[PDB]
RNA sequence: UUGAUGAAAUAACUUUUCGAAUCGCAUGGCCUUGUGCUGGCGAUGGUUCAUUCAAAUUUCUGCCCUAUCAACUUUCGAUGGUAGGAUAGUGGCCUACCAUGGUUUCAACGGGUAACGGGGAAUAAGGGUUCGAUUCCGGAGAGGGAGCCUGAGAAACGGCUACCACAUCCAAGGAAGGCAGCAGGCCAAAUUACCCAAUCCUAAUUCAGGGAGGUAGUGACAAUAAAUAACGAUACAG
RNA sequence: UACAGUGAAACUGCGAAGGCUCAUUAAAUCAGUUAUCGUUUAUUUGAUAGUUCCAUGGUAUAACUGUGGUAAU
RNA sequence: UUGCCGUUGCUAUGGC
């Protein structure tokens, strides 16, 4: 049931945004092919971690 | 039980056949059962099993009835020849795979 | 019966001007098949008379009607089994001048559906059949002589050790 | 000056003129009965929809009788349906109440200055009056 | 009209209509055996064989391409008849009786598979090839019976609370049978296959009554509606056919210079052929209607006659003769024999219409399918006339027919019926010629 | 995008199919896939006209020519086997590609307009119609826009019908695609709105253009067939 | 008084093309004493012409205000002849000589937006009365001009020569493509997976193809119809 | 024992045969239409080839082998 | 000619 995929992945995802701040990224890897996972999915997870602009904290 | 009747039938001998409606009318049934439908019109007509085909199956809202579109041959030599080969890979006996890249 | 329905669907699928020809000429001797084996003379002289025609779409109704009515006669056909096999043959090798995938399965479509309507009650059918297949034998062809030898392996397996012993001793002096 | 071939000149419009209260005028006083369904196949989602209007029939009828006339299923070309099967279900369920639609009467579109009052035959002279009346 | 009037897109679809198969059911052809006033009238035989059988209910008949008729009574009986001696009474062949044997151990819907009746089997249906004979009643069963044994082949429940079947037609040469269900259903049923088809819907009182023709249309008729509508089975649609005579424009048309009044019900059809049929009313209206008209194209006001007025001496119970004839408010209490059974020979020019007026009523159609007269009377059958059918012998130019029909004492679903005027139960049989 | 003679419903699909060169125009010509397909329905689709055109059932202007998007345009006498299907095609009274069926007799004959008569070399004479007849030694007196009659086994001109004064006529062009009667007048124009005018049921008169129109017969006696209605 | 042939044959140029080295169905005929003559048939060949399609030139037709735009045009020849060039050709399209032309108040030439909007360019949709379907905004460019070549069609989206810059390899001698490009963003940076089945195009093709086309998946703007209960009994309290 | 089925690299036949951004052109853009005996036209289609004096024509070159240069196509 | 009862025909009717 990509149904109860989808319905998980918006429950998953507000949960998420509940407790972060909201317009935080979830990035749903599926199943693995080989070992690890799939390398456009990789590509644009490592996309996303390549501009998030992190901002100095104070301890 | 499950019962059937043709509407419109057309004879088209230029490709070797003869193409018409199909209501297929089950009480109480799941639906048509495609394999079991074939083998009701082809003992409905003359025989030609391999040969006929029904593809065009729209259920109706809440059941009850179904239209189609059935299209009986004489010599399933020609029903090789003529019917295209997604049907024949979905009831009948030819089958092609493609080698997927890029 | 079931021939005047096979027939009448055999008219509803595919019909030409040979088919007009015939229906027409024969509208009163579909079913009833008393009557149509009494009459087949005359659907025999019509059958050589479209052969002799020899049309290129009303051609495989028209056979299958007269490999019918041999099957529905199965003794009746020894007078024109002569004529048969002439205008069965004259026809197809007309089909093997047109040169046609349809016309060589037509062909050996009839000569082996008239081989199993006349193989059962035939034992005198080495010498009766190779009375007609002296000219069929040899001529110069490829695959003639297979389609003479195949039917002649259908009579030779179909008859006795005695009766093929016979053929052989009756077809041993019309050798060398 | 010179002749253009016009297929837009000699077309089948017809739609510039029919509208739904004349031709409800017609069913009425018509003395020709009017092919009803069976009163429970013409309702459509359950009731989710409506029942379904008279135009949705008749379009219905013409597709599936085209569908029965050259054998094939229509498809999901999505341009087409995101503008006109939303906005068909939209203004069938802001005016079709009961499976009659009602915005025939809430819509601005003059009668007589399209349906009635006759244009070519317009009886422009007195003697032409008399003569077309006798 | 031009030298040149063709239409590209109509001579393409005459090409598509010539190739197409199927010139066979679908005989849209009107009345062609105009033999109106061929056959004779006042030298019909008419045999009357009274049966044993309080309340018989209808007739099916058969011819083919031996022949057997059917009753069927309100003492849950089914009785084969021969007919096949055109000269003499039918004789019996086999009698059926249900029962209190067969009422169901369950008293639920689904299961009433108990193979006989239980109450009031109201219609009956032989088959065109004869293998089958199918009827029914008030215990929401249709029993298919077989020819020579009689014996329930099949049980198939209508399968609700109200499923009285009221009136069944085979169309013709096929093996589909239409009943028309007082849930204001018509069922319909393949019976070499044994199941249901369509069920479809539609009518507003209970559609008492049903016929069909060598199409795959129907007509039906509710009772107290007042419409007829006919349905396309292929296409589940339908014309509605109001009634529409109104007793003061009436009056008004005679009042120009007359007891003639408003419609009750209309209860009985017979469809005539694939363009016209004809209704009887409950004021003894005989309509005959096209296809094209919503309203009727011809009505007969009163087709049987009036009631008889109620006795001075059961009217009250006062002492005198003036006061007595006083109550009798001259004539506003008078009603009509309501015509309660109705037939059509196919594709013909001659119909059959009775009732407890006693004798039945031959009429002819005019040639030009917009009128009706009165050929003849019919009086050898005194009740209530249950059913009428016409069985045929003999070819085109030179025939001969009987009109069998059943007479009772009573109505076929309601009693309601007093002044039992030395009425008896059996099979009418006139044998009428040329 | 798709023309108005071939009766295309615009429940088609997207793409019209362009038909090839061929003998005739680009507007003036209904494909044999158009013909089979979807006018008088011999063929579903693509794949099984190809399938069709391909089994070579077909006999336009007596040759098999197969191909989908053959030009097969005015008149170019259909013949198919399998019953016979024989069927010359004219316009009707819209514009539109009429199809009327004709018998063996029928069909084996069909005309041709001319469009010029040369004297190119070596003085031969020399006719062309719009399905490029080139055909050999007729009388001299094959005039402009005169009318030939074809064969279809051989290519010979067997018979000669003049465009002149008191001959039925046939329009392709100007408002008018394809009216018959051509009775009011004369009106010849040396150039542009030059024509024999044609009739009606009520005996109207019209205007069309010169190339745009061509002889079919006489008139009361066509033995080119119509249809009726 | 009507009726008819009818107001390319010759004298030469030219680095002059070919008169079958394609395949198939058919043993077939005639005694030249052997492939001696073979000989019935079909498609591709091949010159020229026509036709289709396409290309470019050509007359005419088609909604803005226009005079504080009234004079324009010889200041890329303005208007025309004659001839040359070259063009696919006609042609002031370029060149010599010659004429002083040619348009306009009957609106020349000249100035705009709602020319992201218009020109019927067109689907219409059975009630949305200018929202509402589609052809093109104009013309270019493949770092920038310049010069050449290719082909039925090109001043080539994908070819070459020099100059001017932005650029990668590098053993510092020495080779290129071009990515100074495009998809993103300024608390939604993941579209980029599946088929040629329907439509259409090419094809040597009873095969192959086509990111043209079609199908699926995420990407909320709370925009839309349901549910989260229905029907009883009994006991006790005022 | 002069060719024989798979068969890594080449040529051939064909393929990609139709898509981004920027300044704002007023019947010159565009459409319908006449003509081209003023003209280019592969493809489709229809026709259409008569000049011989005293048993079949020569090498240049791939693939293939072999020796090498260069950081290197 | 049937649930019975009666006129019966040596086949028609009439009372429940």
């Amino acid at each position: 049931s990509q149904s109860t995929l989808r319905a998980s992945k918006k429950r998953l995802k507000h949960r998420f945004w509940t407790e972060v701040y909201q317009g935080a990224k979830l990035f749903y890897l599926s199943g693995v092919i080989n070992g690890r996972y799939p390398d456009r999915e990789i590509l644009n997870l490592s996309r996303f971690i390549s501009v998030m602009k992190f901002r100095p904290l104070k301890w | 039980a499950v019962t059937i009747r043709t509407r419109k039938v057309i004879s088209n001998p230029l490709l070797a056949r003869k193409q018409f409606v199909v209501d297929v009318l089950h009480p109480n049934r799941a639906n048509v059962s495609k394999d079991e439908l074939r083998e009701k019109l082809a003992e409905v007509y003359k025989a030609e099993k391999d040969a006929v085909s029904v593809f065009g199956f729209r259920t109706q809202f809440g059941g009850g009835k179904s239209v189609g579109f059935g299209l009986v041959y004489n010599s399933v030599a020609e029903a090789k020849k003529f019917e295209p080969t997604y049907r024949l890979v979905r009831y009948g006996l030819a089958e092609k795979v493609e080698k997927a890249s890029r | 019966s079931h021939f005047l329905a096979s027939f009448d669907q055999w008219k509803e699928i595919n019909l030409s001007a040979k088919f007009t020809e015939f229906a027409a000429e024969i509208e009163h001797d579909v079913q009833t098949l008393p009557q149509i084996l009494y009459h087949d003379k005359k659907i025999f002289n019509s059958l050589v008379s479209f052969i002799n025609f020899h049309d290129e779409f009303s051609l495989q109704p028209l056979l299958d009607l007269l490999a019918q009515f041999c099957h529905d006669l199965g003794p009746d056909f020894l007078k024109f089994y002569e004529e048969a096999i002439k205008t069965l043959i004259n026809l197809l090798d007309a089909a093997i001048e047109f040169e046609s995938s349809n016309v060589f399965e037509w062909g050996f479509n009839c000569l082996a559906y008239i081989f199993k309507y006349l193989s059962k009650f035939l034992v005198k059918k080495l010498v009766l059949t190779c009375d007609l297949l002296i000219p069929l034998l040899s001529h110069s062809k490829e695959y003639l002589s297979r389609f003479s030898a195949e039917a002649l392996s259908f009579l030779v397996r179909k008859c006795p050790v005695s009766n093929l012993r016979e053929f052989v001793r009756s077809v041993f002096e019309k050798l060398e | 000056f010179e002749d253009r071939f016009d297929a837009r000149e000699h077309k089948d419009r017809s739609n510039k003129s029919r509208m739904q209260a004349m031709e409800e005028y017609i069913r009425e006083s018509s003395d020709q009965p009017d092919w009803s369904a069976s009163i429970g196949a013409d309702i459509v989602n359950h009731g989710r929809g409506g029942i379904k209007s008279l135009r949705d029939t008749e379009k219905e009828r013409r597709v599936t009788s085209f569908e029965e006339d050259n054998f094939t299923r229509l498809n999901i070309t999505n341009k087409a349906e995101k503008r006109k099967q939303k906005q068909r279900e939209r203004n069938a369920r802001m005016n079709v109440i009961g499976g009659e639609d009602f915005g025939i009467f809430s819509s601005k579109r003059k009668l007589e200055d399209s349906t009635s009052r006759r244009g070519a035959k317009k009886t422009r002279s007195a003697w032409d009056r008399a003569q077309r009346r006798l | 009209d031009e030298y040149n009037n063709f239409d590209a897109g109509d001579l393409d679809k005459d090409i598509i209509a010539s190739r197409l198969k199927e010139d066979v059911a679908e005989q849209q052809g009107r009345v062609f055996r105009y033999f109106g006033d061929k056959l004779l009238i006042s030298e019909a035989k008419q045999s009357f064989t009274r049966v044993g059988e309080n309340n018989l209910t209808c007739i099916s008949c058969f011819q083919p391409v031996r022949l057997f008729a059917y009753t069927v009574s309100k003492d849950l009986q089914l009785t084969k008849y021969d007919i096949t001696d055109f000269s003499k009474r039918p004789k019996k062949l086999k009698y059926a009786k249900g029962g209190a044997k067969y009422i169901p151990t369950s008293k639920h819907e689904y299961e009433n598979t108990t193979e006989g009746h239980y109450d009031e089997i109201l219609t009956v249906a032989a088959s065109p090839d004869g293998k089958y004979v199918v009827t029914g009643g008030r215990d929401r069963k249709l029993i298919v019976w077989s020819t020579e044994s009689l014996s329930p082949v099949k049980v198939i429940p209508t399968k609700d609370r109200r499923g009285e079947v009221l009136s069944l037609a085979f169309r013709k040469n096929s093996d589909q049978l239409y009943a028309s269900c007082a849930d204001f259903k018509i069922r319909t049923y393949s019976i070499n296959q044994f199941s249901q088809l369509e069920i479809l819907y539609g009518h507003h009182d209970i559609v008492e009554d049903i016929s069909a023709l060598a199409m795959e249309r129907c007509v039906t008729v509710g009772a107290r509606d007042r419409t007829a509508m006919l349905w396309k089975i292929p296409d589940e649609t339908r014309l509605t056919f109001r009634g529409g005579d109104e007793p003061q424009k009436l009056l008004r048309r005679w009042m120009k210079e007359p007891l003639f009044f408003c419609e009750g019900s209309i209860d009985v059809v017979s469809m005539v052929d694939d363009f016209h049929f004809i209704t009887g009313s409950d004021n003894g209206n005989i309509c005959l209607w096209s296809l094209a008209k919503k309203k009727p194209i011809f009505t007969e006001r009163i087709a049987h006659g009036i009631l008889p007025e109620p006795s001075f001496n059961d009217i009250s119970g006062e002492t005198d003769e003036e006061l007595r004839k006083r109550q009798l408010q001259g004539k506003k209490l008078l009603q009509p024999f309501w015509i309660t059974s109705l037939y059509a020979i196919p594709y013909s020019n001659v119909f059959i219409s009775g009732s407890w007026s006693g004798s039945l009523k031959v009429w002819k159609i005019s040639d030009n399918l917009r009128s009706f007269e009165l050929l003849g009377e019919l009086s050898g059958a005194k009740g209530v006339v249950t059913k009428i059918q016409v069985v045929e012998s003999g070819k085109h130019g030179k025939e001969k027919f009987r009109i069998l029909a059943s007479i009772a004492k009573e109505h076929r679903l309601g009693r309601w019926i007093a002044n039992v005027s030395g009425a008896r139960n059996g099979i009418y049989s006139a044998v009428i010629d040329q | 995008a798709a023309p108005h003679h071939w009766l295309l419903d615009k429940l088609s699909g997207c793409y019209a199919p362009r038909p090839s060169a061929g003998p005739h125009k680009l507007r003036e010509s209904l494909p044999l896939i158009v013909f089979l397909r979807n006018r008088l329905k011999y063929a579903l689709n693509g794949r099984e006209v190809k399938a069709i055109l391909m089994q070579r059932h077909v006999k336009v202007d007596g040759k098999v020519r197969t191909d989908t998007t053959y030009p097969a345009g005015f008149m170019d006498v259909i013949t198919l086997d399998a019953t016979n299907e024989n069927f010359r095609l004219v316009y009707d009274v819209k514009g539109r590609f009429a199809v009327h069926r004709i018998t063996d007799e029928e069909a084996s004959y069909k005309l041709g307009k001319v469009k010029k008569v040369q004297l190119g070399k070596k003085g031969v004479p020399y006719v062309v119609t719009h399905d490029g007849r080139t055909i050999r030694y007729p009388d001299p007196n094959i005039k402009v826009n005169d009318t030939v009659k074809i064969d279809l086994a051989s290519g010979k001109i067997t018979d000669f019908i003049k465009f002149d004064a008191g001959k039925l006529v046939y329009v392709t062009g100007g408002r008018n695609l394809g009216r018959i009667g051509t009775i009011v007048h004369k009106e010849r124009h040396d150039g542009g709105f030059d024509l024999v005018h044609i009739k009606d049921s009520l005996d109207n008169t019209f205007v069309t253009r010169l190339n745009n129109v061509f002889v079919i017969g006489e008139q009361g006696k066509p033995y080119i067939s119509l249809p009726k209605g």
